[PDB]
């Protein structure tokens, strides 16, 4: 049983977003699914669950006022809604299932279980640009190393896969850093044995999807 | 709203050595307590619930302990994909609350760094702009200063770097180093040097090259 949420997004501040998850194998109620925001590199805040006794939706006071929350039983997928975007509201949001266990009295008290991959919500007005990507071109042992630069883009998420998912092995993709100008940049590079230097032929696969942004660009000596 | 204090926020330890993770709740959440594994990018992965009980595929030196207010999560020998952060959550009360989490490193022994360095793509510098990249492959410990040189003439202010997550089965790290010059500055100069000094090393290495 699997939970996919929709994809990341900009959103201007004071404007509202709204998030869905749906479950895509056993069967699975979305009126049992809850969300947990993660607020960069800042651990989990619990948002708002569905109580199954009466099926009203309960949120943390933090949301209460600004968060919406509904379940498509047919649709098979959970909506969250939330309204009046600030700055702090800038983080990743999980949809987690919340399967009832230990129940009395018509509340349970159970975990999540299938957590959902997360979609990021980036709130600013700064306007979506896409990346310039550039080759970092090889030249001890037998070891060389090459790589793509992913450079100047907004909003944060990238994605880089190399030989479109062949390559594997000793690939790194640094965490993108914020330059000066706003926007951000990052590096993938990944070693590989200096035998194979024209004898194989390496492309990097980045894809900025809040541009509509995807590009392949060839790096070779 | 219970108080769900957890400690510590962050802790290392050698592979194989035995590491605890204490959570301490506001009033009675009787057995109502999680624990939550999230490895760097993804999504929290439940990993024992209702304080004891191991939920199923998860390696057996992972176990939990506590009833009342006082939990404890104790992993018996640590590996290197056990590098993550670790969450308790309590289920008693309607408002479910999380821990602060515990973020957890392994210690290994020393690893030098490989030193790579890049010159400006043909195609960035026809667009005013062109940066310079130094990159340390799968070293340990974390620590390492690297210094750019243009004509030997010592860099400040100009770079910034980027460090990977530690690895997930060789507990090194990596590190790339973006040295950003307008272009006509990268023109005037000829020879361009990446410094980097570490444990690993009995004493500095520099990769360079002159730009023809």
């Amino acid at each position: 049983v699997q939970l996919v949420q929709s994809g990341a997004e900009v959103k201007k501040p004071g404007s509202s977003v709204k998030v869905s998850c749906k479950a895509s194998g056993g069967t699975f109620s979305s009126y049992a699914i809850s969300w947990v925001r993660q607020a960069p590199g800042q651990g989990l805040e619990w948002m708002g669950g569905f109580v199954p006794i009466s099926l009203t939706a309960r949120y943390a006071q933090k949301f209460q006022g600004r968060v919406t929350m509904t379940a498509d039983e047919s649709t098979s997928t959970a909506y969250m809604e939330l309204s009046s975007l600030r700055s702090e509201d800038t983080a990743v949001y999980y949809c987690a299932g919340a399967l009832p266990r230990f129940c009395s009295g018509g509340r349970c008290s159970g975990w999540f279980d299938p957590w959902g991959q997360g979609t990021l919500v980036t709130v600013s007005s700064a306007s979506t640009k896409g990346p310039s990507v550039f080759p970092l071109a090889p030249s001890s042992g037998g070891t060389a190393a090459l790589g793509c630069l992913v450079k100047d883009y907004f909003p944060e998420p990238v994605t880089v896969s190399w030989n479109s998912g062949a390559l594997t092995s000793g690939v790194h993709t640094f965490p993108a850093v914020l330059q000066s100008s706003g926007l951000y940049s990052l590096s993938s590079v990944v070693t590989v044995p200096s035998s194979s230097l024209g004898t194989q032929t390496y492309i990097c696969n980045v894809n900025h999807k809040p541009s509509n942004t995807k590009v392949d660009k060839r790096v070779e000596p | 709203d219970i108080q769900m204090t957890q400690s510590p926020s962050s802790l290392s330890a050698s592979v194989g050595d035995r590491v605890t993770i204490t959570c301490r709740a506001g009033q009675n959440i009787n057995n109502y307590l999680n624990w939550y594994q999230q490895k760097p990018g993804k999504a929290p992965k439940v990993l024992i619930y209702a304080a004891s009980n191991l939920q199923s595929g998860v390696p057996s030196r992972f176990s939990g302990s506590g009833s009342g207010t006082d939990f404890t999560l104790t992993i018996s020998s640590l590996q290197p994909e056990d590098f993550a952060t670790y969450y308790c959550q309590q289920s008693h009360s309607t408002v479910r609350t999380f821990g602060q989490g515990t973020k957890v490193e392994i210690k290994r022994t020393v690893a030098a760094p490989s030193v790579f360095i890049f010159p400006p793509s043909d195609e960035q510098l026809k667009s005013g702009t062109a940066s310079v990249v130094c990159l340390l492959n799968n070293f340990y410990p974390r620590e390492a200063k690297v210094q750019w040189k243009v004509d030997n003439a010592l860099q400040s202010g100009n770079s910034q770097e980027s460090v990977t997550e530690q690895d997930s089965k060789d507990s090194t790290y990596s590190l790339s180093s973006t040295l950003t010059l307008s272009k006509a500055d990268y023109e005037k100069h000829k020879v361009y040097a990446c410094e980097v000094t570490h444990q690993g090393l009995s004493s500095p290495v520099t990769k360079s090259f002159n730009r023809g």
